[PDB]
């Protein structure tokens, strides 16, 4: 099941049992802005950039 | 899946011959005022005189 | 020197183009690349390809073509496809937003964008050319370009170029089959143009070439390659007469006076009848007397319209190869006394025989059999206001309730637009019907 | 260069488009970092109908991110494919209107509406010819549904020649994941029947039937519901990136579809769907992707097309097909089931057909159905709206922050009017 | 890098165009098999003349 | 050899050229030790711009740091690329300027006068061209202000034809950081009208928007509000000391951009600004430079430009880039802004093109514009002025010192003069 | 014998200057350091570049050029660059400070404190000159270095050489894009006395080359490079016939003679066809008729006027290459017969042809193409009026308010000579007027 296909994707988060979020987006006073890149994903894996 | 049918198709595999099959080259056409252009032959002569 | 302009707009025109002048590059011996080896030339050819091509002085053969399409799609596949050095750039023209099946968005807006760009290319192929005879206009009534941009184009071209004979080579919607919804809109809007701002007007259906796909050429799952390519060869039987000798070679203007009897009636059916796969070529003689009866049988016809419940007016016979005219004589003396075809009373003699001493070229990986002898029939009938009242009633079905007609409006095109096209369609149906009765 | 730019309101509408750009990014040959992994010309020579050029040969989205509080947006981008977006098109508040209509429209969520029309006109600032805009949202919230409509609303008065259109997920026959989407979809259709150029309405209840009926897939999650939907989003917009015999971009598609202006709502559906053990015993050939794309039970929404008239019927096709089988089996489904056509409309199907299927399929097809059969949707939503409101329930939320009862009466009386004018349109005869 | 060439595993490509699929540049070979050119008539094997190509 | 001496006059001064010095250094690739640490030689062959040739091949900032206390400019010799400063260009005073005028310009600031004029006069006299002085100050100080203005009347009257441009760090729209700001700033535009040839104008509020609402940084600290002007500084003599397809020094921008002697204050700008993790998702081309700079946020002096109109805009581009979008993107602006430009001078944009770029930029720009916005500045600060007047408050610290009341009447009513000037060459028709 | 020394005064001259002889240096074989490559020839005689180039001992070809700039910046780039061994160093003469787009600094102050160094050396060039055809003069009407330097160097030099010719290649602001601010000030001090000081002034604008690089060359975005270089192929084909044998000759003083009616219109346009691109210009066969149609195309114009708002003086057309003096006149017979180019009444033969064999020279890592011919167009046009009428209405528009009047008359220059640049800019407004009528 290589290629994508509608149907041909698993379920990911089977097993997992952290799913922690992070606030990547917030207003600082009263622009907003995007507070993340160092904060990791969901249930505390790193991301890519 | 035999083991028949599966000895091909890890030596075939469709997906992997995706964009591999490209178009022949093109050769090109110059003219030749432009393949000859600034090709001048050089020679030294003798012309005697009386 | 004979020079003829291909014009090919919308995307049925360029895919037309593309198959064809695959065709007469073939033909030729044009390279892709644009240079004539000697091989690929028809012998004593020389300068044979000066009614399609033009010498740079070089070596080049540029075609003499415009391929137009509002969409950038198909073109720049021509652009990208194995012909690339073969057009110059500026005979492949682009808008940026298609017509989208739309005679407005087609001849008032969009396509009242790149008309002039257009002419001008048109201007330059013409002046480049000695003895100009004519354009071939290839487009399809399925609408957008192929209708409203082509409309236009033809128009100005009828106003500009005058004297010069103008060609159509229309693709026609099916009795059944379609591939869009608005065809029977885009279809009655552009009948002025065929009808008055055309010399000829030769029209295919392709449910009939997907017919006579099947039954001659074997082929169970026939598509737009092969139904092109049977148009290209019908347009280069139609053309060698210009380009290779032959006894009474006929020279556009010379079929066209012994083919429209009236300037409304010019709307013939062209019959290419050597059709047949190779398999069931090798089962045949393929004589002067088959080809022949194969071009009056009313199932080897590009327009879904048999002629038996109409009457002959003028036949053209465009002969190719080893056909001596004591054949030809005596296949029409057949067809002359045959029961089923029956010719009008105001035209004793309506037969315009051509031979040309050139057998046709075929392409590789083609669907044809490579035969020695061709028939081109163009023939004048009573029988294309079939097709004219199919399109009558399935426009009218719509106009009845005024479906999909916003469209239209909302981009010029005042409502009476479709009541001024009905009624000239009422009328050279009724020219029609009043010539075969 | 024709060309699209995206919009996801709401949360359904979010992770519908987190899904949307990774199916068109794996066409496209878009690696999760940005750049161009490919493999053929034809897969970069339209990739300016998505993206744009940044850097170092790196591909953005033309997206713009939608919400009234960064919950959902937070998780996508820690997803896959959530590093490609641009951090400038996150438009969000502080607010979270939720399952509020008159919240995502008049009050909160209305002064958003500036910033994500600012960045909106840049990323149209940055299109040649900009073809056209596309909305994802649900009409069972505030956040996707008001504002959402809110977006359409101002889009078309800025630019009142394009091609609007919009996909939204439609409330459900059962159950109800939201208790006020009467209210929701009763104001969300008012506006869309006026601004946008069609909708392609997708249900929930048809998604999970897809599901299990057609693709077995016992615990179906929504990623694959999103799939689906993206899937046909692919499959719509596929002949204005890919050649084909004939292509056909999203104004083809709305003239060769809805005739009378106010009929633009589309029962989706798409080919092939093969279960997860009947892969040997299906045939994939032209006429089973037919017969898969006209079958009753495959449409993705839960109005029945044999209850009405099919006005018209768009078949996107990709692959290597003949077109004589290809119109011989559109003229076939009409002349074996003519009771479920319109006759005053001869050849009631538009065919496209496209030459590059997608990855790891020889063939494909797309259905985009517009027949006289959403009106039971618009009916139930009408029947819905009514109970609530003949006892005025929950309509102080409305009242409170500004709403009147004028609005709800116009917006129940043009649905009504929607609804009497398909069945008009059903119930016309040929002559 | 391979030259397309009709190879049943190039069939299987999805991603040449049928356009460029079915109107390739013709080689060498396939010009010189039956698609040349030659074909025997009346016209040439009398020897008439050999104007505009014949 | 066209060359500049660089002064710096205060704290604020000192510690804006401390940055404009290590980034021009960078630039010309000087390490910190004083040595050249290059990789092209177009760094070393306009160097005698800015610096003189010691022995030993280390290459001396041509600067002169002053202040009435040695704490900043101990603090500047402490910073980096400090050391490479000649500590004979060091002059200190015993006592404190105390943040007034007259303590800086009619008491102990007029006694070292002498040894800034001393060494001024030595480090012009070492020159060949000597293309003009710069001074790098804040208005709202004691040395800042009045030494300042001092050393800029002496300057002048021994040079009166050399190119004399001030970068003025000029009070603040809302906040104090300073009580006796408006009296101060009033005190020196005097001088400044009377003697500057032209005057950068440089609002911290505007710094800070410029840092926050585009450049993020969360705290965004004095090191970054610091380089923003550093920028600017480097690029206006960019074309001096590169070379470029277009060139333009300090009299070509003075000539092409002031109508009249006494218009010559300037607002600037530099506009490659994006957000750290936005740097790797825009394509940074020169109509993107040419939307940054033209934007009412992108300015560093307040004072939105649509209140007024544009008499001249200066564009200084550093990059390999394309002239035919260099002026079209100049046109187009004046084109669809035309109500923003003055009808009486035809195409108000000097442009410029100086091929290399700062180090670490493909491209960049810088924006010089002679506005008739600063009405609103010159016109807040009059009316501070008049509010801490009328009452005469903290009059009796300026009086103690030699003035009299008479000088400030005077300078207000100067800056009301400038005011009127700016407001008539506003609001005049063509006819 | 014929040589022709060149100035190149300003940035613009500078560099075009540079890309001109680039172009000098490719055509008659000059390696850059300054020698002849002695292990392959260019082809050629011994005198073909004894117009530009004056031989040593030897053997080492120095040009005949001043480039002379107030700036150090791009004259030092050209004694950097590669051609750092070629130039004479005391031709690469240069001030200390920039005249600062002022006419005053140019001509006043600064300009002053060279001119007589720049006299020098133009004298040291003109004692090893024997045969003096004229001057040539390479700058731009942007201000200062090109428009008052140039200004004072144009009355002394007329002063010192009092019957020499003395050719300007000018760069005029375009109607709408411009630099500097103070342009129009510049360009009409410039013209004030270039109209008393020039016998014929080349006008190329860069909003034309601009338009003519976004359409015919396929570059919509380029630089000075590519315009430097056509107007390095404009001058050569101008002075192509002082190096290259042809069957018609135009010398220097032919060109005045047969351009300029009477001595106040010498303000000639510029047009080069074909400006074609290595991807198009082997399909076309680029002949004498398409290269001559079209220099008369209003788009194809170097500079931004319309010949169709006015009426054609007198034509100087240069081709080169493949061209026969048969087809120009066939050229000539079909334009003089359109009744859209329109020419004066008392001009019957407004036409004077130079016919070269040399083909033009086409630069490597260049834009343009080899083509086998060429053609330049020079025509005075009272259509050039309109750029004089709107430089007075930019100049009556900043000279009402007096506005950066203060940085001309503060440093040596009187507050009239503005006006007296008007009112003579307006006599010549009069005199189009009078010769047009
Ligand atoms: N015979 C043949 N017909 C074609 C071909 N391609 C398209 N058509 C016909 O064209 C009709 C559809 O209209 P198009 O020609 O595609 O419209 P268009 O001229 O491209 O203009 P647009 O509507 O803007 O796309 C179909 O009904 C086909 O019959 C082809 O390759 N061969
Ligand atoms: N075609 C072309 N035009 C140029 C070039 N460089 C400058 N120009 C023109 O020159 C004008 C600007 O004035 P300049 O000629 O550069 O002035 P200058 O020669 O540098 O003399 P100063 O202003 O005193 O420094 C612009 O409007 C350009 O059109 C060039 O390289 N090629
Ligand atoms: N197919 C699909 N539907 C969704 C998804 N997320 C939410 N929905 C639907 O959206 C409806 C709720 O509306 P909601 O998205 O919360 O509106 P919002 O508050 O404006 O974001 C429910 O009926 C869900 O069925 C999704 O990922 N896929
Ligand atoms: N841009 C910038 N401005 C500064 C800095 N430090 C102080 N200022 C400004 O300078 C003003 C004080 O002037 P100051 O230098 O103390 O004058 P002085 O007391 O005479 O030396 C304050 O209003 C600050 O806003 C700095 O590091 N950078
Ligand atoms: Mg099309
Ligand atoms: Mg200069």
């Amino acid at each position: 099941s290589l290629p994508f296909l509608p149907g041909n994707s698993f379920n990911p988060r089977l097993g997992r049992d952290k799913f922690h979020k992070s606030q990547h987006f917030d207003y600082s006073n009263e622009v907003p802005m995007l507070v993340g890149g160092h904060k990791p994903g969901i249930g505390g894996d790193k991301l890519l950039g | 899946l035999t083991l028949s049918e599966l000895d091909e198709l890890n030596n075939k595999r469709p997906t992997l011959t995706y964009g591999q099959a490209k178009q022949a080259p093109p050769e090109d056409f110059i003219p030749a005022h432009v393949a000859f252009d600034k090709k001048v032959l050089k020679f030294n002569g003798f012309y005697k005189q009386t | 020197m004979r020079e003829c302009i291909s014009i090919h707009v919308g995307q049925a025109g360029v895919q037309i183009g593309n198959a064809c002048w695959e065709l007469y590059c073939l033909e030729h011996g044009i390279q892709p690349d644009g240079q004539m080896p000697s091989d690929k030339t028809i012998g004593g050819g020389d300068d044979s390809f000066n009614t399609f091509f033009s010498e740079t002085g070089a070596g080049k053969h540029v075609p003499r073509a415009v391929f137009v399409d509002l969409e950038p799609t198909v073109v720049d596949e021509v652009r990208t496809g194995t012909y690339r050095q073969l057009f110059h750039p500026e005979q492949l023209i682009t808008g940026k937003e298609d017509a989208a099946n739309n005679y407005a968005r087609g001849h008032y807006t969009i396509g009242k964008e790149i008309v002039d760009l257009v002419l001008d290319r048109i201007r330059k192929l013409a002046d480049q050319c000695t003895g100009l005879q004519g354009f071939l206009i290839f487009h399809s009534f399925g609408g957008g370009t192929g209708s409203g941009f082509a409309s236009l184009l033809m128009e100005r071209l009828s106003v500009d170029y005058g004297k010069k004979s103008k060609l159509e080579f229309a693709i026609y919607p099916a009795p059944q089959i379609s591939t869009a919804v608005v065809e029977p809109y885009n279809t009655i809007l552009t009948t002025h143009t065929t009808l008055e701002h055309s010399d000829c007007a030769f029209m295919v259906d392709n449910e009939a070439i997907y017919d006579i796909c099947r039954r001659n050429l074997d082929i169970e799952r026939p598509t737009y390659t092969n139904l092109n390519r049977l148009i290209a060869q019908i347009v280069s039987s139609i053309t060698a007469s210009l380009r290779f000798d032959g006894a009474l070679n006929v020279d556009l203007t010379e079929f066209q006076t012994n083919l429209v009897p009236y300037p409304r009636i010019h709307f013939p059916l062209a019959t290419y009848a050597p059709v047949i796969s190779a398999e069931k070529a090798y089962h045949e003689q393929l004589s002067v007397a088959e080809i022949t009866n194969a071009c009056f049988e009313p199932a080897n016809q590009m327009v879904k319209c048999d002629p038996r419940h109409g009457k002959y007016m003028a036949c053209c016979m465009l002969y190719r190869g080893d056909v001596v005219p004591k054949d030809v004589n005596a296949a029409i003396a057949t067809i002359k006394t045959k029961r089923t075809i029956q010719f009008v009373d105001w035209c004793p003699t309506g037969f315009k025989v051509g031979i040309n001493y050139q057998p046709p070229t075929v392409v590789p990986g083609g669907d044809l059999a490579k035969v020695q002898r061709a028939v081109c029939m163009l023939s004048n009938t009573t029988a294309i206001a079939e097709a004219w009242a199919r399109l009558d009633h399935k426009f009218d079905l719509m106009y009845a309730k005024r479906a999909f007609v916003h469209w239209y409006v909302g981009e010029g095109m005042e409502e009476g637009e479709f009541s001024e096209a009905r009624e000239d369609l009422a009328a050279l149906e009724k020219d029609y019907e009043e010539v075969g009765v | 260069m024709r060309e699209i730019v995206h919009m996801q309101a709401g949360q359904c509408g979010n992770q519908i488009g987190a899904k949307f750009w990774e199916v068109i990014s794996d066409e496209h040959g878009i690696d999760p970092t940005g750049t161009y992994h490919g493999d053929s010309d034809l897969q970069l020579e339209r990739i300016n109908v998505y993206y744009n050029e940044a850097t170092g040969g790196k591909y953005v989205p033309r997206a713009v991110l939608v919400d009234l509080e960064p919950g959902t947006m937070d998780s996508v981008r820690s997803g896959p494919f959530g590093q490609i977006f641009r951090p400038d098109n996150f438009v969000f508040g502080q607010s979270g209107a939720g399952n509020n209509w008159a919240k995502g429209h008049y009050t909160e969520g209305a002064e958003l509406v500036d910033s994500v029309l600012d960045v909106v006109r840049k990323e149209a600032e940055s299109c040649d010819c900009l073809q056209g805009f596309q909305l994802t949202h649900s009409l069972g919230g505030g956040t996707g549904s008001g504002m959402g409509t809110l977006l359409i609303s101002k889009i078309r008065e800025e630019y009142p020649d394009r091609i609007m259109n919009t996909f939204s997920v439609v409330p459900s026959p059962k159950v109800s994941d939201t208790v006020v989407e009467p209210y929701n979809a009763t104001l969300s259709v008012h506006q869309l029947v006026e601004n946008t150029d069609e909708t392609y309405c997708i249900d929930n209840e048809a998604l999970y039937d897809i599901c299990f009926r057609t693709l077995k897939l016992t615990t179906p999650t929504y990623g694959d519901l999103n799939h689906l939907v993206s899937a046909t989003m692919s499959g719509v917009t596929t002949c204005l990136r890919f050649p084909g015999q004939l292509n056909a971009d999203l104004r083809k598609l709305a003239v060769n579809m809805v005739p009378f202006p106010r009929l633009h709502f589309f029962m989706p559906g798409f080919a092939p769907l093969t279960s997860r053990g009947s892969q040997q015993y299906r045939a994939l050939t032209v006429p089973e992707l037919t017969q898969q794309m006209f079958d009753a039970k495959n449409m993705m929404a839960a109005c029945d097309p044999r209850h009405g008239r099919y006005l018209t019927v768009a078949a996107i096709f990709r692959g290597r097909m003949s077109m004589k089988e290809v119109d011989e089996q559109m003229l076939n489904v009409q002349n074996k089931n003519s009771s479920y056509f319109v006759e005053w409309i001869p050849n009631n199907v538009k065919t496209a057909v496209c030459d590059i299927p997608p990855r790891g399929l020889k063939m494909s097809a797309t259905f985009i159905g517009n027949s006289t059969a959403i009106q039971e949707l618009f009916k139930r939503i009408s029947e819905q709206f009514t109970a609530m409101f003949r006892r005025k329930a929950f309509l102080h939320w409305y009242t409170g922050e500004g709403m009147d009862e004028m609005e709800f009466t116009e917006a129940e009386s043009n649905m009504n009017d929607l609804v009497s004018e398909y069945q008009q349109y059903q119930d016309a005869t040929a002559e | 890098t391979l030259v397309r060439d009709d190879g049943a595993l190039q069939l299987l490509d999805i991603y040449v165009p049928t356009s460029h699929h079915v109107h390739k540049r013709f080689t060498r070979h396939e010009l010189d098999d039956y698609p040349k050119k030659d074909a025997a008539t009346y016209w040439r094997c009398e020897d008439y003349t050999q104007a505009w190509g014949h």
